[PDB]
């Protein structure tokens, strides 16, 4: 491997430099200049809240269009000799698809909340507004990288059902109950992602 | 029967750290000094990496 | 202490001798022709003589089985065939042999004869019922299909009459058990017949001719029923003898088993004689104790008069330079128990780990100082070895002292984890309130009667066992072991 | 440590027992070695929280 | 891990061989060739199968069975892109050694390279390299020509001195192939996960059949038992240990007691159907097993030896018919 050895030559290194920052902040006396309050507080409410927007949608299709090219070279692959899977398997792109709609109903919500404000004090930005921060992005990365993850799910077995029903007629409703739990996973990352955006109120 | 002698020598391996592990959690006590902490830190990796 | 002093034979003295010798089990008979062939050992023929009957005995134990007769046992250790015996064996071995094989190829000749001439029998009742051409027999299970394709490709047609069979038949291997039905297939144009005998033949129907003109059918009627209970009669016949020479062999082949398996052990030491060399006299080189030479010389002396030859056979004596093969006691509660060996919180701390150290030092001194009463009892090449045998016993004892630590330190993971054990059957399950002492102790009991036994006693138990027997080889038989053993390996019996 | 100590002699052990069943008295030993590794943890785990 | 890729190279190439895998004749299939009696109704039956229309223009049966299954691997070829590209060459290089072996014994006899279109595999070919073609120096000058060609790193162990009659013909086959099963195994190692489980028992008992086939017959030949021990392949179960007591066999039975220390290769020698159609059976139910896993490459590979086998069987079903010799006729391998 040639590229992986870029990332797993950076990975080790940013770790050791991290370790050796580690044990020369405590060992001295200097815990004092760590500050994750000043790191979590300093910065921005928005910039957790905007990310959170973005990676709703893009973290979700980024998984519906893995989804698609996976099985979609399988439908085309296996449409060579057996032309009929064209028509019974495109419920495998639409449950694969209908996972980017999970990202774009939450989207949608997401952004319906934000709000500005005129503070920039850490005291005088609230608890209640901070915590406004934090939540989008939380739920903002709940139904991308979830969405993700079930996006290549459908994906992966929509593409052995393409091979199985190229053999077999009968087969595609049998193993269409398989990709119903895989897309199960989609609705199961909304349910997190407007329940952490239920309380949720900024200004 | 006569090649189990490489696997339980590696088990030699495990009580190896064993023996050290119960030496530095019995002389752990609140508020030991900096000399003394960086001495069990030291025998911590002795033990272990070179066990490794 | 053995020998491989010489014992001498005579060949009318080469059987029973060797026999009754074989009958005691102290020798140690040695192969000193090696460039030689597993042929012409000087017994090839008759060595296979007892492995005809070996393998007639191999077969006649699988198919008394397979009839499921009761065994005779009667165990004893029987006295051993002689030669002149051996021939008669063949004649009463081959006997058996050749009458059981010859009845089971009969008897499944004699039952495909018995299934069939039944097939055909109820076929004249059926249809000499319906006349008051092809007939044949199908099964019910494929008779509607079968007339299904019957009107299809014949398309014609054929009147075809269904009738059913009673109670359930069986062809031998199709069909198993299976009530079947008649056919009727006149038709009358003697063309249809081959477009209706591949009909036949690609459902499996089974067709007989049949007479077809009356009177006759019941001639024929007659004449297989009298044929069917004389093929009856001889059927069972052939049974009871048949099961009356499986209890005269049940009551045969256990001691006939060690009748020919003692008659080809020592026929193989019939073939490792000395070189078969140039008289009708033998010699063997056997490895014997010192404190057994006199019971095998009265043995040898007591094999002679059993063959009823007048001279006796002689022992000499020689020195060489082989292996000395070890013998000892071999005691009952002590062959288990040699034979793995011949496969090869801070005040305690202080304490127990010095005087575990000087007790491996204390056994390292045992096993050393036994070096210098084994080597009592018996340049620059010498300083390169003596480097090896001198350091790694430097090094060397200081990893076997380190593992002698691990006894103390093993029985603090005892300590620990009984406690935990030991918690949880005082403090989660007698402590509740109210439903402790019915389904709440008894399953915590249960825990603490077989769930303690599998984590402290059977893999914490071998473990430490397993280390023993670490700490006695390389820890303890490292000091005065050499560890290259040859074993005695006695004649045995069984 | 002891879990993957325990996949790669299970797995190995399981490979040679369907073509010689002395292995299966010698493969529960080395997996009693995979397995004492993981009770080593635990002891120390427990004189560790203790305190 | 290694299977959410794989299809953004492979995707359309993997459904396409699972498709040509339908086109083998079933069991249902074998059984209606079995009625023919005649060469043309043979024709009939295999125009409902997916072979239709291939005779429209005995021996021939041969060849334009086998032509089928060249342009079908050649189109595979022709769209796989550097994952495979190099693992179907693979497959090629066993049809290139037996064809390089053709070639240098008419370079040794004298008979030049017009013999070659005619009378070589298609599948290993010669059509691109074009200094193969011109070469009839005897021998010598045509090993430096041969290194222009992807068999040269399996000539390490042919010293181009050794070729010059010192080897005999079938000997200098062995050594290649026993170098060709080395390295396609160390290929197949360097791929992992799905292709390294599903392939590698596949090339395991490939390399124990040219274990026992090379020993059952050195028995009357006069080759010693260190030659035998380098033209084993060392590869599958039997290295360290089957591969040293096949060296000191000399008798059938000696070859059989070494094999009953392994439960897979026992049974398989109570042939006693004979010996290689036990192995052949054997053979497709490992390469049937590989059609099991599906993100992998030794689909391909276990698609041309049971195509192999299909152009096989069709000829020992014609075999009986225009000989009319059909009471041996069921001793086909019914891989589907
Ligand atoms: C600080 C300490 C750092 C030290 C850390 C690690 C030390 C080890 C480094 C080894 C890296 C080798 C990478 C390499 O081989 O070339 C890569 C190209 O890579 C690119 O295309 C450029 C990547 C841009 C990175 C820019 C970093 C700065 C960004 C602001 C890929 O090579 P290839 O052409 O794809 O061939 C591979 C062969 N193969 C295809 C068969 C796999
Ligand atoms: C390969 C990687 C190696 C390259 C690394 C290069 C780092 C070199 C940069 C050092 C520059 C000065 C840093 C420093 O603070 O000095 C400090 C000396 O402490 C040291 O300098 C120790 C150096 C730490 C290196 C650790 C690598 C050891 C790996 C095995 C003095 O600290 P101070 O001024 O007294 O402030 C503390 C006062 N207080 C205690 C009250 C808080």
């Amino acid at each position: 491997t040639g590229l992986v050895l870029l990332y797993s030559g950076v990975f080790v290194a940013f770790w050791a430099c991290l370790l050796v920052v580690g044990i020369c902040y405590t060992i001295f006396d200097l815990g004092f200049r760590f500050d994750v309050a000043w790191f979590l507080t300093e910065t921005s409410p928005f910039m957790w809240s905007n990310l959170g927007i973005g990676l709703a949608i893009s973290l979700s299709v980024v998984g519906a269009a893995w989804g698609i090219y996976i099985t979609g070279s399988s439908i085309i692959g296996g449409g060579v000799k057996a032309p009929r899977i064209k028509t019974k398997n495109l419920v495998s792109i639409i449950f694969c698809e209908a996972v980017a709609i999970y990202g774009i109903i939450m989207a949608i919500v997401i952004s319906n909340m934000a709000e500005p404000f005129s503070a920039t004090d850490p005291k005088a930005i609230g608890h209640r507004n901070y915590h406004a921060g934090y939540s989008m992005f939380g739920a903002g990365l709940t139904v991308g990288l979830s969405n993700l993850f079930c996006g290549v799910c459908v994906g992966i077995v929509g593409s052995g059902a393409a091979l199985a029903d190229a053999q077999n007629p009968s087969l595609f409703v049998k193993i269409l109950i398989v990709e119903i739990f895989g897309s199960a996973i989609g609705l199961f990352g909304v349910i997190v992602a407007i329940l952490q955006t239920s309380r949720v109120k900024m200004g | 029967m006569k090649s189990i002698i490489p696997v339980v020598m590696a088990g030699i391996i495990a009580i190896y750290g064993l023996v050290v592990a119960v030496l530095i959690a019995n002389s752990l006590n609140d508020g030991i000094s900096l000399y003394r902490s960086f001495l069990q830190l030291g025998a911590g990796l002795s033990v272990g990496l070179s066990g490794l | 202490e053995m020998t491989l002093a010489q014992l001498f034979l005579q060949s009318e003295a080469a059987y029973c001798c060797v026999s009754e010798l074989g009958e005691l089990g102290k020798v140690q008979f040695r192969d000193l022709n090696p460039d030689v062939n597993v042929f012409q050992r000087k017994f090839v023929n008759e060595v296979r003589r007892c492995e005809e009957m070996d393998r007639k005995l191999r077969f006649v134990e699988k198919e008394i089985r397979k009839a499921n007769i009761p065994i005779m046992d009667t165990g004893e250790n029987p006295e051993v065939p002689f030669p002149r015996d051996m021939i008669d064996l063949e004649a009463n071995f081959e006997k058996i042999e050749n009458e059981l094989k010859e009845i089971n190829t009969n008897q499944e000749a004699l039952k495909r004869n018995f299934l069939e001439l039944t097939e055909l029998k109820f076929i004249l009742r059926k249809t000499q019922q319906f006349f008051d051409f092809v007939a044949g027999v199908i099964n019910r299970e494929r008779i509607p299909t079968f007339e299904r394709m019957l009107w299809r490709v014949c398309r014609g047609n054929v009147f075809l009459r269904q009738a059913e069979i009673e109670n359930p038949l069986e062809d031998p291997v199709t069909g198993d058990y299976v009530h079947k039905s008649v056919f009727i297939i006149f038709f009358q144009g003697d063309q249809l017949k081959n477009r209706v005998k591949k009909i036949c033949e690609g459902f499996r129907a089974s067709l007989y001719p049949c007479p077809e003109t009356p009177q006759e059918r019941k001639e024929m009627a007659s004449g297989v029923n009298t044929r069917i209970d004389d093929l009856q009669m001889v059927l069972n016949q052939t049974e009871d003898h048949r099961q009356r020479v499986l209890q005269a062999a049940a009551k045969n082949i256990r001691v006939w088993f060690i009748k020919v398996r003692k008659m080809k052990a020592i026929y193989h030491t019939l073939n490792l004689c000395n070189i078969d060399v140039t008289q009708k006299c033998l010699i063997a080189e056997v490895w014997c104790p010192v404190t057994d030479l006199d019971s095998i010389q009265f043995a040898l002396r007591r094999g002679t008069e059993h063959s009823g030859s007048t001279v006796p056979s002689i022992l000499n004596r020689m020195q060489t330079n082989q292996t000395p093969p070890t013998y000892n006691k071999t005691n009952k509660f002590t062959y288990g128990f040699q034979n793995i060996v011949d496969a090869y919180l801070t005040f305690l701390n202080s304490f127990k780990m010095k005087m575990s150290v000087i007790l491996g030092i204390i056994h390292m001194l045992f096993g050393v100082s036994l070096s210098l009463f084994n080597h009592t009892y018996f340049f620059g090449d010498t300083m390169v070895h003596q480097a090896i045998h001198t350091i790694e016993y430097c090094l060397g004892c200081i990893s076997n002292t380190a593992s002698y630590l691990r006894l103390w330190a093993l029985s603090l993971a005892h300590a620990q984890l009984s406690e935990v054990l030991w918690t949880m059957v005082i403090h989660i399950g007698l402590k509740v309130k109210s439903l402790a002492g019915g389904l709440a102790l008894f399953f915590i009991f249960a825990a603490f009667a077989t769930l303690t036994v599998a984590i402290l006693l059977i893999m914490e138990g071998l473990s430490a066992f397993l280390h023993a027997l670490r700490l006695h080889w390389v820890e303890f038989q490292n000091k005065f072991y050499s560890g290259t053993g040859f074993k005695f390996l006695p004649f045995s019996f069984e | 440590a002891a879990g993957f100590a325990i996949g790669i002699v299970g797995d190995a052990g399981v490979r040679g027992t369907a073509q010689q069943p002395r292995l299966f008295v010698g493969m529960i030993l080395i997996l009693i070695f995979a397995e004492v590794l993981g009770l080593y943890g635990l002891i120390v785990a427990l004189i560790l929280s203790t305190k | 891990f290694p299977e959410l890729y794989f299809n953004v190279d492979n995707g359309y190439l993997e459904g396409l061989v699972r498709g040509l895998k339908a086109g083998v004749l079933s069991q249902a299939d074998y059984l209606n060739l079995v009625q023919c009696e005649t060469l043309e109704d043979l024709k009939l039956h295999l125009q409902s199968t997916d072979y239709g229309n291939f005779l429209a223009n005995v021996s021939v049966i041969d060849d334009r069975l086998k032509e089928k299954m060249v342009v079908e691997f050649r189109h595979m070829r022709n769209h796989a892109y550097e994952p495979l590209a190099s693992f179907l060459d693979f497959i090629t290089y066993s049809y290139m050694i037996d064809n390089v072996i053709l070639l240098i014994t008419g370079t040794l006899h004298q008979r030049s390279i017009a013999e070659l279109v005619p009378k070589c595999h298609p599948l290993g070919s010669f059509e691109q390299m074009e200094a193969v073609n011109i070469a009839q120096t005897p021998a010598e000058l045509y090993n430096a020509i041969l290194v222009d060609t992807p068999l040269a790193a399996f000539f390490q162990d042919c010293i181009s001195e050794q070729d010059l009659d010192e080897m005999n013909i079938e000997i200098i086959r062995n050594t290649l192939y026993k170098a060709y099963l080395e390295s396609f195994y160390k290929f197949c190692t360097l791929l992992g996960g799905t292709t390294a489980d599903a392939m590698c028992p596949i090339l395991e008992f490939e390399a124990d059949r040219r274990a026992f086939i090379i020993t059952i017959n050195s028995f009357g030949t006069e080759l010693s038992k260190e030659d035998r021990a380098k033209l084993f392949p060392h590869c599958g179960r039997l290295y360290p240990e089957g591969l040293a007591q096949l060296a000191r066999a000399d008798d059938y039975e000696q070859v059989k007691n070494v094999a009953d220390y392994y439960p897979e290769y026992k049974l398989l020698f109570e042939g006693a159907k004979t010996l290689e159609d036990r192995f052949f059976e054997h053979e497709v139910k490992l390469n049937k097993l590989a059609f099991l896993n599906q993100f992998h490459f030794g689909v391909f590979y276990a698609f041309v030896k049971l195509k192999e086998q299909e152009c096989r069987n069709i000829v020992w079903i014609a075999e009986c018919i225009a000989q009319r010799h059909r009471a041996k006729i069921d001793n086909y391998i019914p891989i589907f």
